[PDB]
């Protein structure tokens, strides 16, 4: 339960994590020359969506990060747990 | 029609070369075109009167691809190669990225609805059976 906010290991994932896109980004530029060379575009004009795809990588990191701060750092479940305990009267004695 | 342009250009060079060349000389050099041009005319004339639409043009030339003049046959064949490029181009997507890209024209494919073959338009030389495989691949990619 307390494994997710490691913080010190979170950093290593990132250089590896953004280096991993570099590998597609490395082939894509050269292959962009091949795609450009082939019939102007070998694939349909709409295929250019492949070039903007890396954005997702940043998106994943953003969401996961927010969750830990919102959850373990801020111990949110406890706030829901107490609200249930006192406002919905789960705790028997207090009610 | 490009070679006709080159030929006319060349004649001038000879006239520049010599100041007195008979018209008959002109008749001889341009007389290979005297026959190809009338023929290509009907290929277009059919297109305008019948309001041939979309791929149906691909067949209209192909039926005149059986022409009894060897030059005309080679001449028209070049055009079909050019036109196929687009068809190959539109088929390059529906089969691949599962999306039709057509406004008013068609590539013989009209979810699991709005997507079906147009028998009228289908070119004859392409067999109906292969078209079904194509339809299957595009619908297949579209669903997943």
């Amino acid at each position: 339960m307390s494994e997710p906010p490691i913080a010190h290991l979170l950093r290593p994932v990132l250089p590896r994590a953004f280096a991993f896109p570099v590998d597609p980004q490395v082939q894509s530029a050269a292959d962009e020359t091949a795609v450009q060379l082939s019939e102007l575009l070998t694939l349909p004009v709409l295929m250019k969506r492949s070039i903007t795809a890396p954005l997702a990588a940043h998106i994943s990191l953003v969401n996961k990060a927010a969750v830990d701060y919102f959850f373990v750092e801020l111990h949110l479940e406890a706030h829901y747990e107490a609200l249930r305990h006192f406002l919905l009267m789960e705790d028997g004695e207090f009610a | 029609l490009q070679p006709y342009r080159q030929a006319l250009l060349d004649l001038e060079q000879e006239f520049l070369g010599d100041p007195h060349l008979s018209i008959s000389h002109v008749n001889y050099f341009l007389d290979q075109f005297q026959l190809l041009f009338p023929s290509v005319m009907v290929v277009v004339e059919q297109i305008k009167s019948q309001k041939i639409h979309g791929c149906q043009i691909l067949e209209t030339v192909y039926k005149h691809s059986c022409g009894g003049l060897p030059p005309v046959r080679s001449a028209l064949e070049k055009i079909l190669a050019v036109c196929h490029g687009v068809m190959y181009k539109q088929l390059s997507a529906w089969m691949l990225h599962g999306l039709l890209l057509d406004q008013h024209e068609e590539f013989f494919i009209k979810s699991l609805k709005q997507f079906s073959l147009r028998v009228e338009i289908l070119p004859s030389y392409i067999p109906v059976r292969v078209a079904e495989k194509i339809l299957f691949v595009g619908e297949s990619v579209q669903m997943f």
